[PDB]
RNA sequence: UAAAUCGAGAG
C-alpha cells in the first residue's frame, strides 16, 4: 500500500526516497535507472524496492468516511 | 534493443491522485464485461422496445 | 495421569489415498518448539506418495 | 483478512410483536469484567483485541430480564475493524435489531504457506 | 426426494454399514499440512507444540 | 457522539429507543466512531 | 548450564568427550572448532548443531592422550580470544592512520 | 605449530575507506572461519534501539494498526545503545520499562482541510494540513533522569524522511511508541548494518602473454580499472584485482579460454559494511570483534 | 448441536 520502510532483502531503509523519487521523476526528466542511481540505490534488490512500487495508498485515501463528500 | 515495457509510475499515480473525470482509462476492462451488460441492457432497450 | 504427548510415544501417519498399507505407518515422536506442521522425513514421502505443495496427513494417537 | 459477521437481534420474532431483546445494558448484575471491550450501548470499541470467549455485543433480553452477551466464535484471534449499525427501511422507528461487525486477522507468512 | 426409509438409511454409501461401522471419525488424531525436515531421524514425526499440548496418552501411575 | 452517518459522514449521538437514522439526512446506516482507547500493540 | 558435558560421549579416561551449548550457532562454533584443531595434541574435532530451531550446539573433542578435552576446550577458547584481541589492536591502530 | 603469534605477525588491516555510514577494509591472512563469525555477529548479534512496543490511542487513517505499529518498528532510530541497558521480559509489564532501558516517542498528528487551497490544486500539500506524516514527527518525551543525559544528544530518527503513513482531514493518529535495545537476531529490525559482507579478492592469473590487439580485447572483458595495456609493450597486466567482479565474462571467449584463470585470495577478504544509523561501521565492527572475545570469555569462565 | 442440495476449492 504505501512505500516499505526498508529494502526486504538486505534491509537498507528506503522509505525515505520516495517522494524524492517521484519529484526526480517528474522535475528533472530523466529515466528510472539514472533517478534510482542518484537516490543511492546500487544493489538491484534495492533498487526495485523503489523501481516496482506501486503507492495504492493514495487509491485508499479517497474512500473517507469521516469527512463529507 | 526492442523488447520494452516500462513502468508508467508518474503517469499511475498521478491517475490515483485524481480519478478521471470523463471516462474510465483501460477501455479494454469494460469489453470484458459487456457480454454482460449489454445483454441485461438488450432487454429493456433497443430497436422493438 | 492424561500426561502430554512425549518423545518416547509413538503415532499412526495416514495419507490419503491409502492405495497400499505402507501409506500408513507408525512414527516415533519428536515435538518441535516452532510451527503448525508435520515434519516428515524425506525418505517417508516414497510410501506416503506425499510431496510439500500443501499436502495434508493424519497423525493418530493410540491410547493403550 | 478481513471477516464481517452481521449480528441480528430481531431472529427471535417476526410480524411486528414488540421487541424483546434490546442493545446494550439493563438494570442486573453483570460482571464488569466484560465492560472492557464493550460500550455504554453494548457494543464493542473500534480497534479492541478479541479472542474466543470475549464478548461481541452485549444485549438485555425483557422475557428473562437478563444481561446476555454474544461472544467471538473463532480461535484466531481478531481486531475489531468496523461496526455498522442498520436501521430498518420501517416507517415506524424501530430500536436497532441488525449490527454488521468486521473483524481483521494478521496473516503474516507461516511455514506451511503456499507461495 | 421423498423421506428416506430405515432401508435408506444402511443401503448405499453414506448409509450405516460404510459410514458409521467400517469408517468412524475417532478422537485423539490431528490433521495437518506437512513440511520437509532433515535433521529427523527417518523413523520420527515432528510434531508441532500445539499437538503437542492437546493430544495426551493415559499414563496410569506407578 | 458515538456514531457518524454513512452518507454526510456527521456525527450524531444515539440514546436508547431512538430512530436509527441520519437527523442531517435520511439515510439508515451509522458507522460506530473509533473512540480514544489504549490497544497496545508490538512492533513485530 | 550454559555449557554441559554429555556423560553419554565422556570417556573414563577423559580423552574423549562432547559438549553441548545453549544459544549457539555455527558462529562459535565454527571458529572454536578451527581454533581447537590447530591445537597439536587433538586428533577430532567438530561442531554439530541437532536441530537448526533448537539453540543449541554440539562439540566433540578427542585427543591423543596427555591432555583432556577439557583443558583442549579452555586453549581453544583462549586462542579465540586472543585472536580476537590481535584483530581488535590492528583495526583500531589502523584506525588512527587512516 | 600454529599460535597467536605468528597470527599476530601475518594478520594486517587494509583500510580503503572510512564514512560515517559505510567502511570498506580489508582483512589478510585470516581464516574463512573468524571473518565470517565477525560478519554473522556485525549482521545479527550487536545490539541496536529500535520501537519495541507500540500502545495505540487513535488511528482513525486508512492503515491499520499492526501495520503502522510494525513501520513504527522498522524506523532506525539515532541513539546509542550504551546509554540504555536491557530490560527483563520476567519483570511486570508495570515496572519492566524505566528510564534507563526504555525511550519514550509519541506521535499526535491530526489531519484537517486546509481552507486557503489555490483553486483547481492537486498536490495533497496545498490541499491538506499535516497531510503526509514522517518519522520526524516522532517526538521525543524524556522521562526521569533521561531528561538530562540525553539533553546532549535527544533521540531522531536516523532517516527523518520516512513516509510513515498519509493522511485525510477528520483522520488522525495518536499513539506512544517504547523502543527498548535487542539485537538482530530477534528481529530484523534491531539488525545495526544496512548491510555486512565480506567477498574474497578475485585472482586474475594470465598465464600466457596477450600481447597485441587482443590485450585491448582481454581489457574489455573486465571493469576498466582492472586489465591495463603495458606502456612499454602492448601487453595486459592486472592493475588492480580489486575492481572486477567475477563476471568471467573472458570465460566466454574461445580466444581467452585458454589463457587466463580466475581464482580467490581465499585468505583476504574485503569487508564492506554499510551502517543503518545509529552507529557508525568502525564502532559496529569494533563490537562484532568485542562480541565474540566476551561470547569466548563467558563460555571459558562457565562451570562445566 | 442437526440434514440435504447447490456452489467453490486442496492433495
Ligand atoms: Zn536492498
Ligand atoms: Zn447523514
Amino acid at each position: 500500500m504505501i512505500v516499505p520502510v526498508r529494502c526486504f532483502s538486505c534491509g537498507k531503509v528506503v522509505g525515505d526516497k520516495w517522494e524524492s523519487y517521484l519529484n526526480l521523476l517528474q522535475e528533472d526528466e530523466l529515466d528510472e535507472g539514472t533517478a534510482l542511481s542518484r537516490l543511492g540505490l546500487k544493489r538491484y534488490c534495492c533498487r526495485r524496492m523503489i523501481l516496482t512500487h506501486v503507492d495504492l495508498i493514495e487509491k485508499f485515501l479517497r474512500y473517507n468516511p469521516l469527512e463529507k463528500r | 534493443q526492442a523488447r520494452t515495457a516500462d513502468f508508467r509510475t508518474l503517469e499511475r499515480e498521478s491517475r490515483f491522485i485524481n480519478p478521471p473525470k470523463d471516462k474510465s482509462a483501460f477501455p479494454l476492462l469494460q469489453e470484458a464485461v459487456q457480454p454482460h451488460i449489454g445483454s441485461f441492457n438488450a432487454l429493456t432497450e433497443g430497436p422493438d422496445g | 495421569v492424561y500426561r502430554h504427548i512425549k518423545n518416547r510415544d509413538v503415532v499412526l501417519m495416514n495419507r490419503q489415498p491409502t492405495l497400499h498399507k505402507a501409506s500408513m505407518m507408525g512414527h516415533k515422536v519428536r515435538v518441535l518448539p516452532n510451527e503448525k506442521t508435520l515434519r516428515l522425513h524425506y525418505a517417508n514421502t516414497g510410501a506416503y506418495n506425499a510431496d510439500f505443495d500443501g499436502d495434508e496427513m493424519n497423525m493418530h494417537f493410540p491410547q493403550n | 483478512m478481513y471477516k464481517t459477521e452481521k449480528v441480528d437481534l430481531a431472529l427471535n420474532r417476526n410480524r411486528g410483536d414488540p421487541i424483546t431483546q434490546h442493545f446494550g445494558f439493563g438494570n442486573d448484575e453483570w460482571p464488569k469484567e466484560w465492560l472492557e471491550k464493550l460500550d455504554e450501548d453494548g457494543l464493542p470499541y473500534i480497534g479492541t483485541y478479541v479472542e474466543e470467549g470475549d464478548p461481541i455485543c452485549a444485549y438485555f433480553d425483557d422475557t428473562l430480564n437478563k444481561t446476555k452477551i454474544k461472544t467471538y466464535h473463532s480461535s484466531e484471534p481478531a481486531y475489531i475493524e468496523e461496526v455498522n449499525l442498520i436501521g430498518d427501511e420501517s416507517n415506524k422507528f424501530q430500536e436497532l435489531q441488525t449490527v454488521s461487525i468486521k473483524y481483521r486477522i494478521r496473516r503474516t507468512p507461516q511455514i506451511g504457506d503456499k507461495f | 426426494v421423498p423421506i428416506p426409509g430405515v432401508k435408506q438409511a444402511l443401503e448405499k454409501k453414506e448409509g450405516l454399514f460404510r459410514k458409521h461401522m467400517m469408517g468412524k471419525r475417532v478422537n485423539y488424531a490431528a490433521r495437518s499440512v506437512i513440511s520437509p525436515d532433515p535433521n529427523i531421524e527417518t523413523n520420527e514425526i515432528g510434531v508441532p507444540p500445539v499437538f503437542a499440548v492437546k493430544l495426551t496418552y493415559p499414563e496410569p501411575v506407578t | 457522539l458515538k456514531y457518524i452517518c454513512a452518507e454526510c459522514s456527521s456525527k450524531l449521538s444515539l440514546s436508547r429507543t431512538d430512530a436509527v437514522r441520519c437527523k442531517d439526512c435520511g439515510h439508515r446506516i451509522l458507522l460506530k466512531a473509533r473512540t480514544k482507547r489504549l490497544v497496545q500493540f508490538e512492533a513485530r | 548450564e550454559k555449557i554441559k558435558l554429555l556423560t553419554q560421549a565422556t570417556s573414563e579416561d577423559g580423552t574423549s568427550a562432547s559438549f553441548q551449548i545453549v544459544e549457539e550457532d555455527h558462529t562459535l562454533g565454527n571458529a572454536l572448532r578451527y581454533v581447537i584443531m590447530k591445537n597439536p595434541d587433538v586428533e577430532f574435532c567438530g561442531y554439530s548443531i541437532p536441530h537448526p530451531s533448537e539453540n543449541l550446539l554440539n562439540i566433540r573433542i578427542q585427543t591423543y592422550g596427555e591432555t583432556t578435552a577439557v583443558d583442549a576446550l579452555q586453549k581453544g577458547l583462549k586462542d579465540l580470544m586472543d585472536l580476537c584481541d590481535v584483530v581488535e589492536s590492528k583495526f583500531t591502530e589502523k584506525i588512527k592512520s587512516m | 605449530e600454529w599460535n597467536v603469534e605468528k597470527f599476530k605477525k601475518d594478520f594486517e588491516v587494509n583500510i580503503s575507506s572510512l564514512d560515517a555510514r559505510e567502511a570498506n577494509f580489508d582483512l589478510i591472512n585470516i581464516d574463512t572461519s573468524i571473518a565470517n563469525a565477525f560478519r554473522r555477529i556485525m549482521i545479527s548479534e550487536v545490539p541496536s534501539v529500535a520501537a519495541e512496543y507500540v500502545y495505540f490511542f487513535n488511528n482513525t487513517s486508512v492503515i491499520q494498526d499492526e501495520v503502522l505499529a510494525h513501520r513504527i518498528g522498522l524506523v532506525p532510530l539515532k541513539v546509542d545503545p550504551d546509554m540504555l541497558t536491557w530490560v527483563d521480559s520476567n519483570l511486570p509489564d508495570d515496572e519492566k520499562f524505566t528510564d534507563e532501558n526504555t525511550i519514550v516517542l509519541s506521535l499526535n498528528v491530526k489531519c484537517t482541510r486546509n481552507p486557503d487551497a489555490p483553486k483547481g490544486s492537486t498536490d495533497p500539500k496545498e490541499l491538506y494540513n499535516n497531510a503526509h506524516v514522517y518519522a520526524r514527527d516522532l517526538k521525543f518525551e524524556p522521562q526521569g533522569r533521561q531528561s538530562t543525559t540525553f539533553a546532549d544528544c535527544p533521540v531522531v530518527p536516523a532517516d527523518p524522511d520516512i513516509l510513515l503513513a498519509k493522511l485525510r482531514p477528520g483522520q488522525e493518529i495518536s499513539l506512544k511508541a517504547h523502543c527498548i535495545l535487542g539485537i538482530g537476531g530477534d528481529h530484523a529490525k534491531f539488525s545495526p548494518v544496512s548491510t555486512a559482507s565480506y567477498r574474497l579478492l578475485p585472482q586474475i592469473n594470465i598465464l600466457q602473454p596477450i600481447k597485441g590487439e587482443s590485450a585491448r580485447r582481454f581489457q574489455k572483458c573486465f571493469p576498466p580499472g582492472v586489465i591495463g595495456i603495458d606502456e612499454g609493450s602492448d601487453e595486459a597486466y592486472v592493475k588492480d584485482a580489486r575492481k572486477d567482479t567475477v563476471s568471467r565474462e573472458v570465460l566466454r571467449y574461445e580466444e581467452f579460454a585458454d589463457k587466463v584463470k580466475l581464482g580467490r585470495v581465499r585468505n583476504h577478504f574485503i569487508f564492506n559494511v554499510e551502517s543503518a544509523g545509529a552507529m557508525t561501521p568502525e564502532e559496529i565492527f569494533f563490537k562484532s570483534v568485542r562480541i565474540l572475545k566476551n561470547k569466548a570469555e563467558y563460555l571459558k569462565n562457565c562451570p562445566i
